[PDB]
Parts: C-alpha cells; structure tokens; sequence
C-alpha cells in the first residue's frame, strides 16, 4: 500500500459532497414486484420501543385523568375498556358473610350504583365511594397488548373462551390520607 | 374547585365477575394484534 | 439497531437469500425481505472548536455589503457560523471585533 499519499488546497464544493453521496446509496433493486420480495406491511420488525415500532415506512407527552375522561365524552363517543387498581380496603362491611372488621373487597358487595365520579376544575379528579372520596390518578402507561376476556367453564369438561376488547389507559385509586388525617389529628 | 364538569356515575357488576380474566402480551406492541390470526385451541387449568 | 422478530421475539440477524437480503431469526422461520434502503446514523461528538479560531485564524464568511459590528459601527470585524456539536445541531452565529484601542469578543 502506498503510503505518501496526497492532498490539496482546493475546497471541496458542497453539493459535489451532496451528489456523489447520494449516487452512492439511491440505487434500488425494488423492480421485482413479486411474491418473495414482496413484504407484508402488519408484520413488519419489532423496533424496540414499542410506542416506536416502525421502524421502515410508506413514505410523547404524558396525559393526564381530566383529559383522558374529557376525550372519551365529548371527542368521540366510542366505549372504551379502562381497568383501575382500588384500594386494598373499600369503606364497606361484608353484608352478613360470617366476618373482625375484616378487609371488604368488590368481591364482596352487590350490584348497583356503588359511588359517583366527580371531576372538578384544575384537573383534580375524586372518586366519592361512600362518605369517602378517594384519589385517582394515572398509572404506567402500558403499550404492549392487553386483552379482556372471559373464560366460562359451562360444562365439566368443556367451555367458551371470548374476547371482549382491548385495554389501554390504567386508572389508579387511592385513598386521601391528608383530608382522613385532617379531620382527627393525632 | 367545584364539580363544573363530568359528575359521572359509576355502578358494579357482578355478572361476570368469577369468569372475567386480564391477559396481556410483554413482547407484542399494542398496534399488532391478534384479531386476524385463527386460533387454533385454548386450554386452561380453572 | 436491534430489531426483535414479531413472532419469538428473539433478536433478529441479517443474511442474504436467494433474491434479496433478509433480516432473519435463528429460531423460527421469520424473514424480512430487505426490498429499499434503510439506514441508521450514528452523529458522533466532534472536536471542540473554541480554541482553534482564536489567534487569526483562516476564516473566510465575510462577504461584500456585511453588516458593521454594534459597538465600533465599523466592518473591522469578523463573523462565522458553526456547529459545535454534530451536524443535527442549528449552527450557532459568533462575531469578533479587532480595531486600534478596541479589543471586544460578543454574540
Ligand atoms: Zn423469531
Ligand atoms: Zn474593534
């Protein structure tokens, strides 16, 4: 190899840096329209940040829980799948289940209305579920997929398995602990 | 801060509520979805 | 850059076939015909740049009809636009002024 190699004062124009660039990677092979090369466009590669999946192509802020309601009411009226995480106790007594003051769940109350959800101004959103109303706030905000479904076994052996929807936005309760401890302070 | 906007009411059921389950996918972004794919079989252990 | 396989979700190698070349997994059948240019840019930190203008150097922006410097209203001065990271940066406009009693750096 030699090695005196050689150099000038001239400076290089911009455009022949631009052109000789291009000429060097716009060459396509794109001619066979056929079915091996050909590419399916719902199964393109995985780049790695999910909300950031294409990658190749044809050619975020974070929300928050007064705007998510809001855009669910008066921007479109499609029903949507929310699921929201309670506290690990609800303000209730199990209704004659033989007990101790014990945890009360919603797997222990019946159907009906069970509270009111009251957004008010300034974005602060309250869950009034008794004479208690708890907070609730946004929670990580997922973007794999997540699926509802239902599994019924309707017969010994044999059922149905059915897929309701799609969920995306989570919802997290949680109780006021400042509004409970202001009232009786310790 | 008053209610000025969405007093919604919020109501339970219990229809379904020993059957509902919550599957989700870690590896699979929320834009592929396995709407079009026929499936095959489902087995469970209740 | 990684790209991972929609079906396994393991992590994809490329290999070239029989028509084109191809993003393959190793553990299932998955290909990916590669059929136009793709890319990725890396835009490395390039030198620094302060100490390399200073002390008369080769510039070369002045042009006929420039704008005088604020403080001597005199064309006695010299201007310059560069990046001083990489070239995704917006180039950054800098401005010396040298005349007799008058010794002034500004922006
Ligand atoms: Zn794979
Ligand atoms: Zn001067």
């Amino acid at each position: 190899r030699p090695e005196v190699i050689q150099s000038h004062s001239i400076f290089e124009q911009g455009p022949a840096e631009m052109m000789k660039k291009k000429g060097n990677w716009d060459k396509t092979v794109d001619v066979s329209d056929m079915g091996p090369s050909h590419i399916i466009n719902i199964k393109k590669e995985k780049r790695e940040t999910d909300e950031e999946t294409k990658q190749i192509l044809r050619m975020l802020p974070k929300d928050v829980s007064v705007a998510e309601l809001l855009r669910e009411l008066s921007l479109t009226k499609e029903e949507e799948l929310l699921f929201l995480q309670l506290p690990d106790t609800l303000p209730g007594q199990p209704p004659t289940q033989d007990i101790a003051e014990n945890a009360c769940t919603l797997a222990d109350l019946t159907e009906g209305q069970v509270g009111k959800l009251l957004i008010r101004k300034s974005g602060r959103v309250q869950l009034l579920l008794g004479k208690v109303t708890l907070d609730v706030t946004m929670g990580t905000a997922c973007s794999f997929l997540q699926e509802l479904v239902s599994v019924g076994l309707g017969d010994s052996r044999t059922g149905e398995m059915t897929v309701l929807g799609h969920v995306k936005h989570k919802l997290v309760c949680s109780p006021d602990f400042e509004s409970l401890l202001d009232h009786k302070h310790r | 801060d008053d209610p000025v906007v969405q007093e919604i009411d919020v109501y339970l059921a219990k229809s379904l509520a020993e059957k509902l389950y919550l599957f989700q996918y870690p590896v699979r972004p929320a834009s592929m979805t396995y709407d079009d794919i026929p499936h095959l079989s489902a087995k469970i252990k209740p | 850059m990684l790209l991972f396989c929609p079906g396994c979700g393991n992590g994809l190698i490329v290999e070239e076939g029989q028509r084109c070349h191809r993003f393959s997994c190793n553990t299932c059948p998955y290909v990916h015909n590669i059929t136009r240019k793709v890319t990725n840019r890396k835009y490395p930190k390039l030198k620094e740049v302060d100490d390399v203008l200073g002390g008369a150097a080769a510039w070369e922006n002045v042009d006929s009809t420039a704008e005088s410097c604020p403080k001597c209203e005199h064309p006695r001065a010299y201007f310059m636009q560069l990046q001083t990271r990489s070239a995704d940066e917006p180039m950054t406009t800098f401005y010396k002024c040298c005349n007799a009693q008058c010794g002034h750096r500004w922006r």
